[PDB]
RNA sequence: UACUAAGUGGAAAAGGAUGUGAAAGUGCUAAAACAGCAAGGAUGUUGGCUUAGAAGCAGCCAUCGUUUAAAGAGUGCGUAA
RNA sequence: ACCUCGAUGUCGACUCAUCUCAUCCUCGAGCUGAAGCAGGUUCGAAGGGUUCGGCUGUUCGCCGAUUAAAGAGAUACGUG
């Protein structure tokens, strides 16, 4: 099923949202309401289809390697491991891991931290 | 091309070659080497063609060393010329390659790519490629 | 492999016949020429070759001549 | 169709066969179908 | 190697007799003939509701015939007990297929449609004007029909205009 | 391998004998998201999930002093989620992945070393 | 005695092709292994150079970790993604 | 510097054309970066056909004018 990444407000990216079978505004308001606590931070949720689409969806935690910058205390973007994206702190790394834990396949904090370290390597830093 | 600064003689004959092991037995400085299965009077045009083919298929990450040189001089004879009047025009420089000479050595690229480069050079050559390893 | 190729003094109709095409029109000249290929050019060459009566059937017109019924001659 | 002296895999799926004593490379895509290998 | 594979034998009417140069497979749908070469590259036996014909010799073509003939035994048994089925995709805006009696008519890029007869045993049906479904007995005859249809005009490689096998592909490039 | 066969048979026999309270639940088409879900719930438990060789598993359970030589044998792609450590949370995860499965069946196993089929295992495994 | 499916012998060469018989080591394996066959082919996967729609492959990069026997920013095919 | 000078008549043309097909066409399809109406390549194909004139004298070489086609060469660089 279609995989999308929305922001706290606008749901412009991709017509994949329109493929779930509902009017855009009627579900955009629901997404804004359920993602209100996460406003301003992009969240890559997963869509699930329904006939009327009253409520069928799953909140997938904000994506690491763009969430990594939050722990690294900046917002610099990168595509290569060669360039270094600041420095990541341990406390917010653990916060990211346990917050990404539900997003991860595992339910252990150590595996969450390991996955975060693996995916954060894209921007140029591992969890430390 | 491989132009010598001078030569021991202006027009050395098409001298006969004897010997199955003389000159560049193995690759002195490379890892793999091309051996020609035709011991004869060879020219530097095909040598440079093989070298440029090897560089083309290797780029520049692999290193190439030549180890022989067209010392003597050999002639090719055009038309409408009666035989005689001395030796013909020395059309090209020539190396009298006996069997068992390493002229081309390639290195610094994977072994399969080196073998492919030697095959390429052999296809740009009248001779058949042979793969040789280092013995130092 | 073995087609049959012929060119007489005539030109423009060089005869090339496949094995299956030979069975459609003529078969006596096949063995006729095969046997005459082992006959030197002499007075009785084309007279020797007529003794090789080539037939496509088990019978022959010379049964009144007391033929010797045998095989592989 | 074509004429060469050696046949090698050209496309992603270019199978090498021996058709009428002639070694050929034929691809599922009709483009890469040579002869005389 | 398919050469040894437990092909099931159907007791309704399917029975297999292996001659020194041929195999006959009889069943509800006529009978299928596997024309063996003069030599025997397989050992031919039929167990109770089973068949595993091994190779009695190993050679260049001996094993190849062994595999191909085990595969054809499988195909023959299943197509004589139930029959096979090929599909032709006559794809095009103005390309239309239809069946009258046992004759298939096709409307290709020509304004004058073409018609062709189908060998008996192979029955042809049209569910959509762009679809032809030929359910027969042996795959050899249905494939013969298919190849005698295709080789005249193949489909366009840009957008499908012709007869597709459904086991053949085309490549798109420049040009609209 | 043959040595691999023997070693795996031995180890699985020991694990099914000591921990006779197990569940060798099998899903043909064992999936990745389903393994994800079951091990998410399973974590905090010693159990794992795997797709194992049917021959080694069947011979081991034959030698594991447990009922079954064909009940732990050929059925499509044989997956296993053995019940190890506490089989309570393990069976909670097995039930969760059965719910995540289109059609998952109780292949074999006992809860707390007591006979428990689909009608009785899931009564306590819920 | 083979070898052939070319009539090679009775045309080859630069070179190519699982050509074959034979030779030579090879793990699985008769608890059915490998490739068709049941297959998962996921997660961070929307990660970025970034585009209402390149975000998982017009193209590129870190292509690594996590569930695990196993899943590659996907090998590829393919969606405007 | 050879079979050929005690000779072996050749340039070109007209006519006769034939042949091998490394094809121009026809016939046939593939491949097609072939959008179709037409087809670029490739081979099979000798089976047939495969321009007239003014001008260097002449087919040919310039120019004008033709069809689907106005062939890659030999026949003592065909012919006497």
């Amino acid at each position: 099923i279609a995989k999308i990444n929305l922001l706290g407000g606008q749901a412009k990216p991709g017509p994949a949202l329109a493929s779930v079978g509902i009017n855009m505004g009627e579900f955009t308001k629901q997404f804004n309401e359920k993602t209100k606590d996460k406003q301003g931070e992009m969240i890559p949720c997963v869509i699930t289809a329904y006939n009327d689409k009253s409520f069928d969806f799953i909140l997938k935690t904000t994506p690491v390697s763009i969430l990594l910058k939050q722990a690294a205390k900046l917002e610099k973007g990168a595509k290569n491991a060669k360039t270094i994206v600041g420095k990541i702190t341990m406390a917010k790394a653990k916060e990211i891991a346990q917050y990404k834990l539900v997003d991860l396949n595992a339910n252990t904090v150590e595996a969450a931290l390991k996955m975060v370290l693996g995916t954060a390597k894209q921007m140029g830093i591992e969890v430390i | 091309m491989l132009q010598p600064k001078r030569t021991k003689y202006r027009k050395p004959h098409n001298v006969s070659y004897e010997g199955k092991a003389k000159g560049n037995s193995y690759v002195a400085f490379g890892e793999y080497g091309l051996v020609a299965t035709k011991g004869n009077w060879i020219d530097a045009r095909a040598i440079e063609s093989a070298r440029i083919a090897i560089s083309k298929c290797l780029g520049k990450t692999g290193k190439m060393w030549i180890r022989i040189f067209p010392h003597m001089s050999k002639t090719k004879k055009p038309l409408e010329v009666r035989m005689g009047s001395g030796k013909g025009n020395p059309e090209f420089w020539v190396a009298v390659v006996k069997q068992g000479t390493v002229m081309f050595e390639v290195a610094n690229i994977p072994e399969s790519q080196m073998i492919k480069a030697l095959t390429r050079a052999g296809h740009k050559l009248p001779v058949t490629w042979k793969i040789l390893k280092r013995e130092e | 492999n073995e087609f049959w190729y012929h060119h007489s003094q005539y030109i423009g109709g060089i005869k090339k016949v496949s094995g299956r095409d030979m069975l459609k029109k003529q078969s006596d000249k096949l063995v006729y020429n095969a046997v005459k290929g082992m006959l030197p050019d002499n007075r009785l060459s084309r007279r020797w070759i007529t003794k090789v009566h080539v037939f496509k059937g088990d019978k022959h017109n010379m049964e009144a001549q007391k033929p010797t019924t045998l095989n592989w001659s | 169709m074509k004429v060469r002296a050696s046949v090698k895999p050209i496309c992603k799926d270019c199978k090498i066969i021996k058709r009428h004593q002639i070694v050929r490379v034929i691809c599922k895509t009709q483009k890469h179908k040579q002869r005389q290998g | 190697k398919i050469g040894n594979r437990t092909i099931t034998l159907d007791p309704a009417k399917v029975n297999l007799n292996f001659q020194k140069d041929h195999i006959a497979v009889k069943g509800p749908l006529g009978q299928i003939e596997l024309k063996l070469p003069p030599n025997l590259p397989l050992k031919f036996e039929l167990k109770d509701n089973n068949l595993q014909i091994t190779r009695n010799n190993e050679l260049k073509q001996s094993k190849i015939f062994h595999g191909t003939y085990n595969a054809l035994i499988t195909n023959a048994i299943i197509g004589v007990t139930q029959g096979f089925e090929k599909k032709l995709r006559l794809v095009g805006v103005g390309y239309r297929a239809n069946v009258e009696g046992e004759t298939l008519n096709l409307q290709l890029g020509y304004s004058h449609p073409i018609k062709e007869k189908i060998p008996k045993g192979l029955t042809v049906k049209v569910e959509k004007n762009t679809e032809i479904t030929i359910s027969g007995i042996s795959k050899e005859l249905v494939g013969q029909f298919a190849t005698e249809v295709r080789k005249w005009r193949k489909p366009e490689p840009y957008k499908g205009k012709g007869v597709l096998y459904f086991d053949e592909v085309i490549v798109r490039k420049a040009g609209k | 391998a043959k040595k691999d066969k023997a070693q795996q048979v031995a180890d699985v026999s020991h694990l099914l004998s000591t921990s006779a309270g197990f569940v060798i639940f099998d899903y043909t088409s064992m999936s990745a998201i389903e393994a994800t879900s079951i091990r998410k719930k399973l974590f905090k438990n010693g159990s794992k999930i795997k797709v194992i060789k049917n021959n080694i598993l069947r011979r081991a359970l034959k030698a594991g002093k447990f009922e079954g030589i064909d009940e732990t044998a050929i059925k499509g792609k044989l997956a296993v989620a053995v019940g190890v450590n506490e089989i309570v949370e393990t069976l909670k995860a097995v039930d969760g992945v059965v719910k995540a499965k289109e059609a998952m069946n109780f292949v074999c196993g006992y809860f707390d070393n007591r006979a428990f089929n689909s009608a009785d295992l899931e009564k306590i495994a819920k």
